[PDB]
RNA sequence: GCUCGCCGGAAGACCAAGGGUUCCUGUCCAACGUUAAUCGGGGCAGGGUGAGUCGACCCCUAAGGCGAGGCCGAAAGGCGUAGUCGAUGGGAAACAGGUUAAUAUUCCUGUACUUGGUGUUACUGCGAAGGGGGGACGGAGAAGGCUAUGUUGGCCGGGCGACGGUUGUCCCGGUUUAAGCGUGUAGGCUGGUUUUCCAGGCAAAUCCGGAAAAUCAAGGCUGAGGCGUGAUGACGAGGCACUACGGUGCUGAAGCAACAAAUGCCCUGCUUCCAGGAAAAGCCUCUAAGCAUCAGGUAACAUCAAAUCGUACCCCAAACCGACACAGGUGGUCAGGUAGAGAAUACCAAGGCGCUUGAGAGAACUCGGGUGAAGGAACUAGGCAAAAUGGUGCCGUAACUUCGGGAGAAGGCACGCUGAUAUGUAGGUGAGGUCCCUCGCGGAUGGAGCUGAAAUCAGUCGAAGAUACCAGCUGGCUGCAACUGUUUAUUAAAAACACAGCACUGUGCAAACACGAAAGUGGACGUAUACGGUGUGACGCCUGCCCGGUGCCGGAAGGUUAAU
RNA sequence: AGGACCGAACCGACUAAUGUUGAAAAAUUAGCGGAUGACUUGUGGCUGGGGGUGAAAGGCCAAUCAAACCGGGAGAUAGCU
């Protein structure tokens, strides 16, 4: 039936993308805890 | 424009059963150009370079396709085509 | 005219509507238009502060002048109109200058009044004046409570404000929750009453027609669960409990006006 | 290649989303594909996406977001002003044909269009973040004008046909043509023009609004479609040449008329209702600071520019969401024929498919169906399921009723074909002609052609004519709930919830209340005919007793009591 | 005129059977209810767990809800197996 994900781009980027992480003090305790795993990519960008 | 410039932007022709069609055809040549280069940029160049008559310049940009060497996933790098129109007076020179 | 319909489906049956003929029917005037959003009774932290409230038909605000502080300068009543953001009804005015402003419709009023507003004006029905030059017992409507503010007080459709006393610098009022108040005699009021007395008598008929006005449904505490209300669940109808808001203060009798400020004003409670 | 079969308001065609090369060619068959596979959406290599006018970008804003200063807050931070972002909305302009193995509104042929920059020339009061108009807005309804489109006829090309009959009222196929530009029609809207004054439009205004005369009756605005051009052009059944048999080249008939007709357009219109139906910029005009032979504006011709990104393919799905090539889920657009009220249904067209294991056999049993003597609920928790009803017109119809209903109550009758009334009627459309004209896309007359119900009478076939698909079971008594709605996504749809209404009570506006340590916000740009809370739950009849208990409201005399 | 009637798309889920290591972690087939509105649906936004939201079933918040999910305290504690 009508499942749990249904994608969008637009949602998607400003939800969880780099931008959006960033415009906050814990997005950016995000992207410094994933910088530290040393992860390929820290967000979801295209 | 600088000329400096232009002796960057024209990588390469580009040899295929499309390109001899249009070239016979419509007298049009078909061109690998550095992707940032814009349609003043190639008129120009053409203009310049080999110094014949472009009328219009078109372009487009191909996606290099996705491939797998042992395994691995790999990514052909992008670029940009160019259908060059050339004023009918002109008659080709390969060099 | 009030009027009932003739039950041609049973959502039709009780259906009383009230038909004012001399209403205008078209456009408002344009220049006197606003935009508005409806809120869904959610505060600027989206949470809802007050339930019932969504859905509704749209409406645009008309802006109505509640100073009316164009003075000593004539106007006449160029039309009726229908406020949505309203129960009364408003008039389209004409001051002699060229300017065009939306009042509140007293009664009485009707399309060529001449009205007017200052302290000389004289005195009958849709005309405004600081109180101390309106007769004692008279009674009036949009009225002030702080001079050059704007009305307040009995704005809805047929409401009214006797004037009962005037001491020194303060007019004292019955108001029309019957309750005397204190207000400063150089607060201007509005000859007359609100029109379109008989809003009131106007019936729904069904859910659906409540729905349009902007309301939404309203659970019964005790019939949901001990979790989310105090008067909470039972076996079958089950109540046990003194009757209390949704955040346990206790209901039906309880007196919630507190305010020290605005005491020395008020003389004696409605009853 | 040939027959067979299924979809056809889709199992077809085009998008948005989402995917990201799956597109097309060659080549290969390990793995992948529920079997083989020489095939593939699999492997490897190559090719493929061409824009001033289609989108994104860009200009403008919605809800909402961020937010200089600012207010607030232990810190982080919260709120918000000027701003600045944010489309699902508003903003300039391109069409037909030809072409690729794969793109095309982009390439080519023709024919156009828009906005800008510079230039000339003629004329000239131009200037904004300010002013005013415009943009600019609902539901329902009605029906008149049309078009897409289709059917028949004329026309043109071909056909006399595997078996009786077919030179005729016979058979098959075609009968296509756009934007633009000129024209100004069915319709809708609105009096027009000139002069004087007023300061309301935050300052200014010659513009908007207001007042006063003067004067004229047609004036302006809007507008589908038609007609003309576009077009001696294109497309065009086919035929003639060559062919690697895949195609290439040449040539090219007719290319009209009547009728029916949208849910598309006129129409953001018109009529009506109440629940009273976005914002802002481009756009038009008014002027302030200003600048005046400069600048700048208006028109015609010339001239240049129009950047960048998306463009393949899939989108009712083997490519998106479901772990799979998954009987599930996914918004927008187009809408052929005969029958039909119809976008239901049945059969077909354009077009796409035969659902990626078959081959036999023809047991029990299970699944999905079809039929049944005599009986007809005897079954069973229960007529569960099955059967039956089923259409259109006409006749007929009860208790009870809130007068609307109940009611499609119930029950019954005609229903095919052929002929006549009429070699096709009533209606619908309306040619030719004659007359009129403020001469036209005009008016009247006019009735050829074309279309075309319904009925009645006479005949005729069958067991059966609403012959299929399609398409109510009905009646009697009673519980509860007034009613339409809503609900336990995934065992409960109810008698539960809501409900219109009723009552209590709170609340005087800096409202109670609610969210926030606070600022602030909602309540509401509302104001006691308002707003919140609790209970009851249409309508009709009514709502009796009790203040001792808990609670709430009023009282301050005494007794009692905290910090100090 | 209508939360009017019959009835497709559209929305839903009343009964029956099949399915129950399914074609499907809630479907299919045959019937069933609403279908101009308290309707339905697209794109975007808002509300965050001692919270939301709820025509109120303790329903709903990513196939997990009488207090989501992820990382931490943490090797919680376990007279129990």
């Amino acid at each position: 039936m009508k499942r749990t994900f249904q994608p969008s781009v637009l949602k998607r980027n400003r939800s969880h993308g780099f931008r959006a992480r960033m415009a906050t003090k814990n997005g950016r305790q995000v992207l410094a805890r994933r910088r530290a795993k040393g992860r390929a990519r820290l967000t979801v960008s295209k | 424009i600088r000329e400096e410039r232009l002796l960057k932007v024209l990588r390469a022709p580009h040899v295929s059963e499309k390109a001899s069609t249009a070239m016979e055809k419509s007298n049009t040549i078909v061109l690998k150009v550095a992707k940032d280069a814009t349609k003043a940029e190639i008129k120009a160049a053409v203009q310049k370079l080999f110094e014949v008559e472009v009328e219009v310049v078109n372009t487009l940009v191909v996606k290099g396709k996705v491939k797998r060497h042992g395994q691995r996933i790999g990514r052909r790098s992008d670029w940009k085509k160019a259908y060059v129109t050339l004023k009918e007076g002109q008659n080709l020179d390969f060099v | 005219a009030v009027v009932k319909c003739k039950p041609t489906s049973p959502g039709r049956r009780h259906v009383v509507k009230v038909v004012n003929p001399e209403l205008h029917k078209g456009k408002p005037f344009a220049p006197l238009l606003e935009k508005n959003s409806k809120s869904g009774g959610r505060n600027n932290n989206g949470r809802i502060t007050t339930r019932h409230i969504g859905g509704g038909h749209k409406q645009a605000y008309r802006i109505v002048d509640f100073k009316r502080n164009k003075d000593g300068i004539p106007a006449v009543v160029e039309r009726l109109e229908y406020d949505p953001n309203r129960s009364a009804n408003i008039a389209l005015v004409l001051y002699k200058d060229g300017e065009r402003r939306y009042i509140l419709a007293p009664k009485g009023l009707k399309a060529g009044d001449q009205i007017q507003s200052g302290v000389d004006a004289a005195i009958k029905p849709g005309n405004t004046l600081p109180m101390r030059n309106i007769p004692v017992g008279s009674t009036v409507h949009n009225v002030e409570m702080k001079p050059g503010k704007g009305g307040q007080l009995a704005r809805s459709a047929g409401t009214y404000v006797q004037i009962v006393a005037r001491d020194g610098a303060y007019v004292t009022l019955r108001l029309r929750s019957g309750e005397m108040r204190k207000v400063e005699a150089d607060c201007r009021a509005t000859l007359g009453e609100v029109g379109n007395a008989e809003h009131m008598l106007r019936v729904l008929g069904k859910a659906g027609a409540a729905r349009w006005r902007g309301v939404r449904p309203t659970v019964r505490g005790t019939a949901m669960n001990p979790v989310d209300h105090p008067h909470g669940g039972g076996e079958g109808r089950n109540f046990g409990k003194h009757p209390v808001t949704p955040w346990g203060v206790q209901t039906k009798g309880k007196k919630t006006r507190s305010n020290k400020r605005t005491d020395k004003f008020i003389v004696r409670r409605r009853s």
